[PDB]
Formats: C-alpha cells, sequence, structure tokens
C-alpha cells in the first residue's frame, strides 16, 4: 500500500545472479 | 437422461461428506461425523445441452470404518480424490487412493480436489501438489465452506463423460 | 448362507436402496467377514460361480482380508492352504473374468508371496519342508501360469507388475522387514544365472528358487518385439505396463543384453498413444536410473542420442492444430516428451559427436520450445538457462542455436493474457484452473524469457547488440513504431503500446546482460579494451534511444527505468545527460489533458512523474560525489521548477537535493539541511494544528466531514437513503481533491519519512552517523508528541462512541468509511475480476466517497506508523528521552474509560499493520546501550496491551461464532473466514514479537543448542530479572498457548522451554502465579484438547519439567494438582518419574495421567 524507498545497499536495479564469480 | 456413477474417495475428515451435503442442500456442516460405510446421494446439474444426473458414492476414508472399500468402485464411471491442504498426510495418501482406484476402474476420468483452501495456513502448498501432472489428472482447488470451486470438478467430469467440451452449467 | 451374501450385495449395490438399508447390508457383510471361516468361504464364493463378477470380487476381498489381517494368527498349515487356494484361483482365470478380477487375484498372489517367499533362505541348507513353506516353486508356478492361456498371460503380467511395484517402487512395510531376501530373489528371477553370479555370490539354495535359467527378460523382450511386429496394441500396452516397473532396479547387464532401449524406441515409433507414453516413461527411467557400470550408461546415452531423427519424427507426429480443439489423447504425451527431452542435456558433454547428434538434439529442443502451449514451451526454458550459465555447453551451443534462440525469446516476450484470441489460451483453459494462475504463469514465463535474453546478451554481446540495433531500427521504422512515436497517449492494453513495451524490456535485458558480462568475462589483458568497446556501444545505443523523443508517459517511464541501468555501466560519461533528460521529462506539460481530474490517462502521467522522482533519488544515492560539481545548477533548476511541481514530486525533489547535500561531502551540511527540511517539517509545529490535534471535532473538520455533511444536505441525502445507489457529483470530486490536498499538506508524514530514511541512507561511518543523529535531534523531539497525537486521533476515529457528537446526517458515512473491502482467493466464490468490478461500479456512486475518506484515513495511519518506525532507526535519540515509550503506547492503545477495550472499532487488519510496522522495528531497533532505559518502561505495558488485545479479539470471534451458528448468507461466511485469517495472522505477528524478544528453544525436547543473538540475549536479562515486566510476560505466554492456533502454540511452548531455564529462579511471586494458571491452562485447555495435537507433545515435555521442579520445592503444588485431577496419586506419579531416566518411558506415564484426567 505504501510507497517504496531506495536503499544505498540495493539501489542498482540489476537482477544479476549473486552466485556468479567468473567464467 | 444420462446417469453416471461417481465414487468420492479421500482420507478421513477431508470434507467429502460436507462437500456432497453442500452440493445437495446448500448449507455448510460444522460438526465432523465419520461416514460409516458408503452413502449414495443422487445429484443433478442443469446444463445447456440437457440434463445430467450423478450418483455420488461418498465412501469412508477411515480404514476401520470402511466397508467394501475397493468394491465400492465396481462399474464406476467417475471419481474424485479429495485431499486436505491443511494436512499433508492426506496428500501423501493420495497416491494410494489413485492406485487402488485405478485397479478396479481403469480408464475413468479422475479429479484431484484440494479442500479447505479458505484458510490462510496450508501445509500443502501449491508447488508441493504435482500428482495431477504425473497421472494426467485434473486438480481443482475447492472449499465446501467457501463454495470456491465446488461446481468446477463436476462440470469438468460432465464435459469428459458426456463428450461435449463446450458444455456449460446454466443453472 | 451364500444367498444372504448375494442379497446383501444386491442391496448395497442397487441405486434404489436407501442409505439405512445399505448400512444394514454393510453391517451384515462386516459381521460375515469376521467369521473364522471367512477365507474358506471367500474361496468357495470365488470358485463356485465365476459368472457373478461382484460376488467373486467379494470372495476375493474376503481372501485378501484373511491374508492381510489374520496372517499372523494362522499356523503353517493354514498359511499353506491359503496359498494353495490363491494359486488355484489364479490358475482358473478365463476370458470372461473382468480386469479388476484379474487385478484382485494378482493382489492375492503378491500378498501371499510377500508374506511367504524367501523365508527358508535365511537358514543354512534348509530341508524340503522349509523350502515348501517358503514357496520355492513360485518361479516355476509363475512360468506355468505364463503358458496356460492369454488371459493367464495378462494375469501373470499384472502379478509381475504388482510384485515389482510393491517391492521396489513403494515403501511397503512387509517387504521392508524382509528386503534383504525379497529383492535379490527378484533380481534372480529377472536376470540370467550367469549374469546374477557376477554381481551376487549366494549358493545353490538360491538357485533352487529360480526355475527358468535364462531369466524373465529373455521372455518379455522377445514377446514385446513380436507384439510390436504384429501391431498388437493391447498386448504391447500390457507388456509396457509390466516392463515399466522392472527397469530401475535390475542389473544393467540384462538391460544391455536384451537391447531394451531398442524395443522402447520401436514402441515409441508406433502410433499407439498409451504405448508411446509408457515408452517415454521407460526411457526416462533408463536415463535416470543408477548405473554401476559406466560403459552401459555410455551405450544408453549414445543410442538415445543416435536416434534424434526418430525423436524428431515422434514429436512431429504428436503435434496437432489447436485452433479448433486440443487433442487430449496426445497433448499429455507432448508434455511428457518435452519433459523427457529437457532432461537429456546433462548427458551432452559425454556424447562423442560424430554425425552431428548434439546439433540435432539442440535443434529438436528449440523446436519443442516453439510449441504454442506455454506449459510445453516453458519446460525447456530451464534447460536453456542452465546451458547458458554453464561453460561445458557454451562452445557446443553458440555454434548452432544462439541466434535462433535469441530471436525466439525476443518474439516470445509478449503479454499473452492481454492478447485477444491468442493460441496459448486454448491450452491455458485446460492446463490452468483459473485466469489468475494463467496470469502468474505468464509472468514467470516472461521472467524466464528475460533471463534467456540477458544470458544471451552476456555471452554473445557483439551479435546480440547488432541484432538488437537492427531490430530496434526495423520496429521504429515500422507503422507501429510510427504510431508509438507520433502519439501522446496509447491504449495500455492494445498492440501498439505492448510491442514497444516488449522492445524496451528487451533493451533492459541487453543492458543487464552487459552488466553481467562485466563480471563473467575473465580479467585478462583484453578486458579493458573489450569493456571500453562495450561502453562505447552502450553510449551509442542510449543516445539513439533518447533521440526518439518518446512521448507516451507509461513508456517513457520504462525508458527512465532503463536510464538507471545505463548509468550503472557508463557512470559519469552519460550521467549529466540522463539526469537532465529525467528532470525535463518530469515537467512536461501535456497540454492535451488536465491532471487534476484523476483520469485514466492522467494516472499514466502521474506514474511517470513518480518514477522520474524515484529514479532521481536512486541516481543521487548511486553517484552523489559527481553531482557535487553541478549542484548549484541543479539547485537553481529545481528551485525554478518548484512552483510548477506537485507536492509529492516536490518532496521527491527535495529528498534528491538532500541526498546530494549529505552524501557528496559538500560544505556547510547543517545550513543546507535546515533550509531543505525545516520548511517541510514546519507544518507539524503549526499552532492551530498543535492545539486542535487534541480535539476530535477539529480532526473531523480538517478531514472535511462537516463539509461532507453540508454537501449531503445540499443534495438532500438521508441516513435511511442507501449510499450505494446515490450517483456521485463532480462537486464531490472537487471537494475530495481539495480535502486530500489540504490533508497531505497539513500532516507532512511523507516528507518526514522520506527525509529521515534518505538521511539514514547517507550514513557510511559512525562519526557522521553521530553528527546526523545530533542534527535530527532538534527536529524530532519537538515533533514526536504531534505524530503520536495524530496516531491517537486516527485510532479514535474508528470508535463508534466518538461518532455520536457528529451530525446525524454523517453517522453512517463514517461507519462506511471505517469498513474495508479486502478480498482473498479461496475465501469466497467470487474471483478478482468481479471484486474489482464491484469497486469500479462504486466509483460513480456516493459510496466511493466514503471509501476514499476511509482510504485517506488508513493511508495516513500507515504513513504515521512508517514515520514512527523511521524515527526508531534514528538511533539513540528516540530511546533516551523518557517520554517516548508512554507517548507512543498510549497513542496506539486507547483504553475506553470504563470498559477495558483496546481501541474500540479498530479492525484486526489495522492491528496487524500497527504491530508489523511500528512495534517490531522499534523493538528490534533498540541499541545495546539503550535497552536499560527504554525496555523496562515499554515492555511492562506492551505485554499487557498485547494480552488484552488478543484476549478481546479471540473472545469476540468465538462469541460471535457461537451465538450466530448459521450465517444469514454466504457473505457472512466470507466475513467470518476473513476475520479468522486476520486473527490468525495477528496471533502469528504477536508470537513472532515474543520470539524476537526472547528466542525459542528448538523442537527436540533435549536440544537447546540454538545460539541466541546479542539482542535476544540482552532482553532476557531485562525481562526475567524484573517482576514488573515478567508477570505480564507470562500472561501473554499463558494466553498464546491457550489460543487455538497450532503454529504459535507450538512456537510459544518452544519459547517457554528456553524460558524455563530462568523463569523458575526460585522467586516466590513468579512461582505461585505459575502454579494456579499454567497447570490449569496447559492440562485442561492444551493437553486435554485434541485440537493441539503437535502442541500437546511439546507442552507435555514442558509440563513434565515444571511438574518435577514445582512439586520438589512446593508441596502446595502437589495438593493443587491433586484437586484439579480430582484424585490420582501425585506423589506416586512424581516418584515414578524421578526413578525413570528415559524421557520416552516418562512420556508413557504422563499419557496415563492425562488420559485419566480426561476420563474424570
Ligand atoms: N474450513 C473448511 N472446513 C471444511 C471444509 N470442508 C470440510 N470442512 C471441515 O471438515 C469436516 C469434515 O466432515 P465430513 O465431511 O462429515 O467428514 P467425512 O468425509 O465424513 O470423514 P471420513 O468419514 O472420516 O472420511 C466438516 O464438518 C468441517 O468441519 C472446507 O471447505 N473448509
Ligand atoms: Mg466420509
Amino acid at each position: 500500500l505504501y510507497s517504496p524507498l531506495i536503499h544505498t545497499q540495493s539501489a542498482v536495479p540489476v537482477t544479476i545472479s549473486p552466485n556468479l564469480v567468473a567464467t | 437422461v444420462p446417469t453416471f456413477k461417481l465414487v468420492l474417495v479421500g482420507d478421513g475428515g477431508t470434507g467429502k461428506t460436507t462437500f456432497v451435503k453442500r452440493h445437495l442442500t446448500g448449507e455448510f456442516e460444522k460438526k465432523y461425523i465419520a461416514t460409516i460405510g458408503v452413502e449414495v446421494h443422487p445429484l443433478s446439474f442443469y446444463t445447456n445441452f440437457g440434463e445430467i444426473k450423478f450418483d455420488v458414492w461418498d465412501t469412508a476414508g477411515l480404514e476401520k470404518f470402511g466397508g467394501l472399500r475397493d468394491g465400492y468402485y465396481i462399474n464406476a464411471q467417475c471419481a474424485i480424490i479429495m485431499f486436505d491442504v491443511t494436512s499433508r498426510i492426506t496428500y501423501k495418501n493420495v497416491p494410494n487412493w489413485h492406485r487402488d482406484l485405478v485397479r478396479v476402474c481403469e480408464n475413468i476420468p479422475i479429479v484431484l480436489c484440494g479442500n479447505k483452501v479458505d484458510v490462510k495456513e496450508r501445509k500443502v502448498k501449491a508447488k508441493t501438489i504435482t500428482f495431477h501432472r504425473k497421472k494426467n489428472l485434473q486438480y481443482y482447488d475447492i472449499s465446501a465452506k467457501s463454495n470456491y470451486n465446488f461446481e468446477k470438478p463436476f462440470l469438468w467430469l460432465a464435459r469428459k463423460l458426456a463428450g461435449n467440451p463446450q458444455l456449460e452449467f446454466v443453472e | 448362507g451364500a444367498s444372504q451374501i448375494v442379497s446383501a450385495l444386491d442391496v448395497i449395490y442397487s441405486p434404489k436402496s436407501n442409505n439405512s438399508q445399505r448400512q444394514e447390508a454393510q453391517k451384515f457383510l462386516d459381521e460375515v467377514k469376521l467369521c473364522s471361516e471367512s477365507p474358506f468361504w471367500g474361496y468357495e464364493i470365488a470358485l463356485q460361480n465365476p459368472t457373478n463378477s461382484i460376488l467373486k470380487y467379494f470372495g476375493l476381498g474376503l481372501l485378501d482380508h484373511a491374508v492381510k489381517k489374520n496372517w499372523n494368527d494362522y499356523d503353517e498349515g493354514k498359511r499353506v492352504a491359503l496359498r494353495k487356494w490363491v494359486m488355484e484361483l489364479n490358475f482358473g482365470v478365463q476370458d470372461y473374468d473382468t480386469r479388476y478380477i484379474k487385478e484382485k487375484l494378482a493382489t492375492l498372489w503378491v500378498e501371499v508371496a510377500k508374506r511367504t517367499w524367501g523365508e527358508a533362505l535365511k537358514q543354512t541348507n534348509p530341508t524340503e519342508e522349509q523350502l515348501l513353506t517358503s514357496w520355492v516353486d513360485m518361479d516355476n508356478n509363475l512360468f506355468e501360469l505364463w503358458n496356460i492361456n492369454q488371459s493367464s498371460r495378462e494375469l501373470a503380467l499384472i502379478i509381475f507388475r504388482i510384485l515389482f511395484e510393491d517391492v521396489f517402487l513403494l515403501d511397503d512395510l512387509i517387504v521392508l522387514k524382509r528386503m534383504t531376501v525379497i529383492q535379490p530373489l527378484c533380481v534372480m528371477i529377472v536376470c540370467p544365472i550367469e549374469v546374477f553370479a557376477i554381481k551376487y555370490k549366494f549358493s545353490d539354495k538360491w538357485t533352487k528358487f529360480k526355475a527358468n535359467e535364462e531369466g524373465w527378460f529373455s521372455v518379455w523382450i522377445p514377446e514385446l518385439n513380436n507384439a510390436l511386429q504384429q501391431n498388437n496394441s493391447e498386448y504391447i500396452i500390457r507388456l509396457l505396463e509390466t516392463l515399466k516397473t522392472c527397469l530401475n532396479w535390475p542389473l544393467t547387464e540384462v538391460i544391455v543384453r536384451n537391447d531394451v532401449l531398442s524395443s522402447l524406441l520401436t514402441c515409441l515409433s508406433s502410433n499407439i498413444p498409451r504405448a508411446q507414453s509408457m515408452a517415454l516413461d521407460s526411457i526416462h527411467i533408463l536415463l535416470t536410473r543408477p548405473y554401476s557400470n559406466e560403459s552401459h550408461y555410455q551405450m544408453t546415452i549414445d543410442r538415445v542420442f543416435d536416434n534424434m531423427d526418430l525423436l524428431d519424427s515422434v514429436y512431429e507426429s504428436l503435434l496437432f492444430d489447436p485452433t479448433d480443439d486440443i487433442d487430449e489423447t496426445k497433448y499429455p504425451i507432448i508434455k511428457k516428451f518435452v519433459d523427457m527431452i529437457s532432461c537429456l542435456y546433462v548427458c551432452v558433454p559425454k556424447i562423442k559427436e560424430t554425425n552431428g547428434q548434439i546439433q540435432k538434439y539442440f535443434k529438436l529442443v528449440l523446436k519443442t520450445t516453439y510449441n504454442p502451449s506455454l506449459i510445453v514451451s516453458g519446460l525447456t526454458l530451464d534447460l536453456w538457462c542452465t546451458c547458458l550459465r554453464n561453460d561445458e555447453y557454451l562452445p557446443k551451443l553458440e555454434k548452432y542455436v544462439i541466434p535462433d534462440l535469441l530471436q525466439f525469446a525476443a518474439d516470445a516476450l509478449v503479454y499473452y493474457e492481454q492478447i485477444d484470441g491468442h493460441i496459448s489460451k486454448k491450452f491455458a483453459e485446460i492446463d490452468f484452473q483459473s485466469k489468475s494462475e494463467f496470469q502468474t504463469f505468464c509472468s514467470t514465463y516472461r521472467k524466464r524469457i528475460r533471463d534467456i535474453i540477458r544470458l544471451i546478451s552476456c555471452v554473445e554481446l557483439d551479435l546480440t547488440y547488432d541484432w538488437l540495433n537492427n531490430r530496434l531500427n526495423n520496429y521504429f521504422s515500422s507503422p507501429f513504431g510510427q504510431q508509438v512515436l507520433s502519439s501522446t497517449f496509447l491504449d495500455h492494453k492494445l498492440e501498439p503500446y505492448l510491442g514497444a513495451l516488449s522492445q524496451y524490456m528487451i533493451v533492459e535485458c541487453f543492458i543487464n546482460g552487459c552488466i553481467r558480462w562485466k563480471i563473467w568475462y575473465p580479467t585478462g589483458d583484453d578486458y579493458d579494451e573489450k569493456l571500453d568497446s562495450i561502453l562505447q556501444k552502450l553510449e551509442i545505443l542510449s543516445n539513439q534511444l533518447i533521440a526518439l523523443n518518446l512521448r507516451e508517459p507509461l513508456l517513457l517511464k520504462k525508458q527512465i527505468q532503463n536510464f538507471a541501468l545505463f548509468l550503472t555501466m557508463l557512470k559519469d560519461n552519460v550521467l549529466f545527460t540522463l539526469l537532465e533528460k529525467i528532470i525535463t521529462s518530469a515537467t512536461m506539460d501535456y497540454p492535451e489533458i488536465n491532471l487534476e481530474e484523476r483520469g485514466a490517462e492522467s494516472d499514466a502521467v502521474r506514474d511517470l512523474r513518480y518514477a522520474c522522482g524515484i529514479e532521481l533519488n536512486r541516481m543521487a544515492l548511486l553517484m552523489p560525489e559527481s553531482l557535487k560539481k553541478i549542484y548549484p545548477d541543479l539547485e537553481s533548476v529545481i528551485a525554478r521548477i518548484m512552483p510548477n511541481l506537485s507536492y509529492h514530486e516536490k518532496i521527491s525533489f527535495k529528498s534528491f537535493l538532500l541526498i546530494i547535500v549529505l552524501k557528496s561531502s559538500l560544505d556547510m551540511k547543517e545550513e543546507r539541511f535546515a533550509a531543505i527540511v525545516d520548511p517541510e517539517l514546519l507544518a507539524w509545529s503549526d499552532k492551530t494544528t498543535v492545539v486542535g490535534l487534541s480535539d476530535l471535532h477539529w480532526f473531523m473538520e480538517r478531514l472535511g466531514i462537516v463539509q461532507i455533511a453540508e454537501y449531503f444536505q445540499r443534495r438532500d441525502i438521508d441516513e435511511n437513503s442507501d449510499l450505494l445507489s446515490i450517483p456521485i457529483d463532480d462537486e464531490g470530486k472537487e471537494l475530495k481533491s481539495e480535502l486530500t490536498k489540504r490533508w497531505q499538506s497539513l500532516f507532512p508524514v511523507r516528507a518526514t519519512r522520506m527525509f529521515i530514511h534518505y538521511s539514514m541512507q547517507s550514513i557510511k561511518t559512525d562519526e557522521e552517523f553521530k553528527m546526523l543523529q545530533d542534527l535530527w535531534r532538534p527536529r524530532i523531539v519537538p515533533i514526536l508528541p504531534y505524530i503520536t497525537r495524530l496516531l491517537y486521533q486516527l485510532q479514535s476515529y474508528h470508535d463508534p462512541d466518538n461518532w455520536k457528537g457528529l451530525p446525524t446526517v454523517v453517522q453512517s458515512f463514517v461507519k462506511y468509511s471505517t469498513i474495508e473491502r479486502f478480498w482473498e482467493a479461496g475465501a469466497s466464490n467470487k474471483s478478482k475480476d468481479e471484486f474489482i468490478d464491484e469497486h469500479m461500479k462504486a466509483m460513480q456512486t456516493l459510496r466511493d466517497f466514503a471509501d476514499s475518506v476511509g482510504h485517506i484515513i488508513r493511508y495516513t495511519r500507515e504513513y504515521t506508523l512508517l514515520v514512527l518506525s523511521a524515527i526508531s532507526s534514528l538511533g539513540s535519540v528516540f530511546y533516551l528521552l523518557d517520554e517516548s515509550p508512554d507517548l507512543l503506547l498510549n497513542s496506539i492503545a486507547i483504553f475506553k474509560p470504563g470498559s477495558n477495550e483496546i481501541s474500540p472499532g479498530v479492525s484486526t487488519h489495522g492491528w496487524k499493520h500497527i504491530m508489523n510496522i511500528a512495534i517490531r522495528p522499534i523493538l528490534k531497533g533498540c541499541p545495546k546501550d539503550c535497552l536499560g532505559k527504554f525496555m523496562p518502561a515499554f515492555l511492562p505495558k506492551l505485554f499487557e496491551i498485547l494480552d488484552l488485545l488478543l484476549c478481546q479479539k479471540w473472545s469476540s470471534h468465538m462469541n460471535d461464532m457461537d451465538m450466530n451458528p448459521v450465517p444469514t448468507d454466504d457473505d457472512q461466511m466470507t466475513e467470518e473466514i476473513l476475520e479468522e485469517n486476520l486473527l490468525r495472522q495477528l496471533t502469528t505477528v504477536v508470537v513472532r514479537i515474543v520470539i524476537d524478544c526472547v528466542g525459542q528453544g528448538n523442537a527436540n525436547p533435549n536440544s537447546a543448542k540454538s545460539r541466541l543473538n546479542n539482542h535476544q540475549m540482552e532482553m532476557r536479562k531485562i525481562i526475567f530479572n524484573d517482576l514488573n515486566t515478567l508477570a505480564p510476560f507470562l500472561k501473554l505466554l499463558n494466553h498464546l498457548i491457550s489460543f487455538k492456533d497450532t503454529k504459535c502454540s507450538f512456537n510459544s511452548i518452544l519459547v517457554m522451554k528456553c524460558c524455563l531455564t530462568s523463569v523458575l529462579n526460585q522467586n516466590n511471586t513468579v512461582d505461585e502465579y505459575f502454579t494456579f494458571e499454567v497447570m490449569k491452562n496447559l492440562l485442561l485447555n492444551v493437553l486435554c484438547n485434541s485440537a493441539f495435537k503437535d502442541s500437546f507433545h511439546e507442552a507435555l515435555y514442558a509440563f513434565t519439567v515444571i511438574f518435577l521442579t514445582l512439586c520438589k520445592e512446593y508441596p502446595s503444588a502437589r495438593a493443587f494438582l491433586f484437586e484439579i485431577s480430582n484424585g490420582y496419586n501425585i506423589d506416586e506419579l512424581y516418584r515414578n518419574l524421578r526413578s525413570v531416566d528415559e524421557y520416552k518411558t516418562q512420556r508413557a506415564l504422563m499419557i496415563d495421567f492425562i488420559d485419566w484426567v480426561k476420563s474424570t
């Protein structure tokens, strides 16, 4: 119901998988 | 007028008798009374393509209270396996019901019905339910207390038995 | 007599018989079943008259009951006679026997085998008597049954199916007791002796059991091949039914020797649907079964992959045209085939590609992905995701299918549910039970498609970028692109908007793929040059996309969303350009329409402006330092914009400026912070607002209720007149617009919440955290009383006793505003569509006016709770001042003067929101250096408030249910279900509060290894070592377990176990209250009640611990326990427990005491 707020720890909206480390 | 025999199988306290009584009289039943033996309740649905009647054999879900358990399935032309979403033991027992239900009647259409969906807390989540996919069954979430989809399994079963896939319940 | 049984069966099977007659016949049959001659009677019934199928089935059921229940009682001779009867009945199978008769006979044979076969194999060199007892001739008899006739052939196949299923697939209890003899016997009978001896080493006593030396596969497989040549569909189906269950367990040498996979593939190349389905299941079983020999698995995966042409032909044959009607005979076969194909990618790195097997396999997978059905198509999306993520398949996958897969995924990224006449809905109406399920599946499907696009763009950035550039140019040169570019407002559920939205989502996925590439590519010497080229390409793409001059607000919104992803990669290079574009796109005039009428197309512009503001805040958070260089220009531009900007966007822009001021290390932080914050927070300290906030009539006047009464009087509206039928007026629209503007300006809850939260987001180290906390201190501590007073008034608005002072013409208006219209799927026969239809209908009705007033009230309450939560995050400033706990708690909970009713008129949903938003974050927000001054002044009242609220709500619910048994209509059932669900959720929130305040103690009674956190451990010192806080805490715990909720009661008992270590600290006052209440609550309402099954077991362990402790140190407890039990021997019961060390035996002693109390 309320309005969303941006946090500096998750401001980037990219949905890249966190488990990725390298090729 | 077509007359199809329907066997209502499920574990104890699942809501089979309550569901049948809701379809018959239209009022929810509060108390829980074990269904002794089997009860045959004629059921009729008015559709666009005519009149269809059902003989719903409400069977006992408790072992010690069951009668001719598998014998209640002879010459059946229909089936509904009812499980409770609030108790995982019913869903775990669902495969046994399908196994001993297809032994007597083989190529009948069967519907898996999840009851008591009206409650917030449910021990059988939607993802956990996959038996319908494994055995090409139809899974309709229903609630006798809430009348959520209490008519949908009968409509699907009528569509498959009669033949018409555009058959709709007009009343 | 048999005639009585026949009559009873006729009565119980005829439809004309009434239920009572049926029950009498069933009772007679049951009493017949219990007769000691039931097995012989059943055998005679089955043998004498095979014509009557039902009577024969009843006799076989009697035999089944004899062999299943009374098996242990029978002696060796009786068991042998029963086995002989079963064998004789099985050998007597003819053509007239129905399928279920054969199944029952097979069940009898399998039961007798499971209870007899292999008994003598556990003894050395058993004699012939023991061998005959152990049914040594099973294999010989079963092979004899194989040759009696074709009906006996089917019977033997069913026997094998049931036996193998029970032994291996199912976890049957009888076989589990004797698995180590039954399973190797099955391996013996199905495998050749030479093959068996390689793996197993048993002696000739095992070889005695095996009759056919060559095994059983050497019989089934040639028979299956012969049936396939002769095209005998029924025989093929029966053989596949038997063969499907005997392939996971047996030795793989038998599978390889008989070429089972070739037979399965031959079955698949047939047009029989059932045979194809069973061949699919068999092939999947062969693929996924364990392999002791890796070479056999290699041959299996080689032969499967060498027949890709056959699989493609099978898939093409299975396909059908779904325009008229889907084919239920082979659509499940299509789903099964796609599921089986999707599991084959694991074997890909092991196939030695010689004839392009891998290329054909991937082409087939892509072809199956093109299936019109989303369920069928969505099965391979996981395969594509996994293949793209891994590197074992990437060189083998990029060479053939990457461009085609990318093209498909781009073409499949459409809104299926909003396309009229789409081919996917035909499959949707059969695979899904409701439109909501189809919509959420479409959302998941589009999410996975976007994942595919992102992974492809990461792996193949150059090709993906070239293709995307060409596709965008072609689309925006197309007539639909011209319509999108040359229009201001588009139908948001029509093709021109949806296509462009899909293009923008594709662009977003490409940018996310570049972001992923930033990490995926190895950090070699070539990384910098490739990264620079990618940045140049992205900048060119961003400049190209901006130059389109897009005007549709809900699409320019998506462009602004993608602006943040562009800024993440390109950093400063395009920071100013994107910032200016976002700023100038939030102030576009849109002269065509006016934004004050709350139109359908005005909401799009409002959403676009809100998104622009939130993206401005996000950009300021991401890159504050770079914005410092341009801050004066930004300040001047925003100040110029301010008069031509709405209050909501005004607050958003001020927060953006505040982020730049605080984070960017700009000079004179305090002056800029004051100049930004003080004008917005000045409304809180307004003298008229301050003095009037303590008067409810002033609150109503500010809300405008007096104006609503005047408007109603002007329209001649009355209380007896139904508001649901009165048409609305544009004057009412203007009035509500003015009222909501004045309301949002009067109580700047949003401004305070945004400023506080975004100033908190500016914290990087403790020192500037302290200075910011000191800076916020003068602006909060004179404002907290007014925020609490506003929450007070919002709570008092729901009290019916406060409405009698209002004019009579608006008594019903406030009541209508108070009630809410929340809806749940499963709580009513209505779906979401007609519920939203009811809401839409009220729009043109005066009832929507009261609904909007109630929405304003609830929104203000939500935002003031959020403000209070944010002030908790401010740190020590909110907890060190002495007045804060009482000031907040008295505001949230309104004790009525005479009656004890916690805030009368406030719904359970409102209490849920209050608890979740305020109480939990504040309780967990107390610093470790501040609990000692805020906790002992907050918890003692908080637990009392929680106990009173829960007790009142639960008592009201049960009282309303009891005194109103039959609902008037189904709407009453829906209301009761919603109330019960909300009360359950509120109880869950309360028990979560208790858990996070204390911390539970594990499910196992003897395990207490759960390490409490520092915050949890610190509270237990305050609560357990203070009588003022402890006593209310047990009241909440005592009530929580009593309440009819499995989850909290089980959790609360677990908490109590962690408390039982310290709550019984020998305190006199604590111990006495523990005696009369907890035993009374646990024994009578938890232990004696069957509604707490799982809670009964956990409470019993807790009760036993308290029973030993209290009776040891308090003789009065034994006397008290004697009274409530009304007998028994507490001293004997206590002595028996202490002498027993095992908890399992102690539990048995308590079950007797609890059961005895139940009887008394
Ligand atoms: N909330 C809720 N409760 C239900 C629903 N359906 C059934 N129940 C409850 O479950 C009880 C089941 O009672 P019956 O239907 O008589 O049970 P039964 O099928 O005879 O039981 P067995 O003979 O043991 O198989 C009802 O009386 C209700 O208390 C439902 O849709 N929602
Ligand atoms: Mg029943």
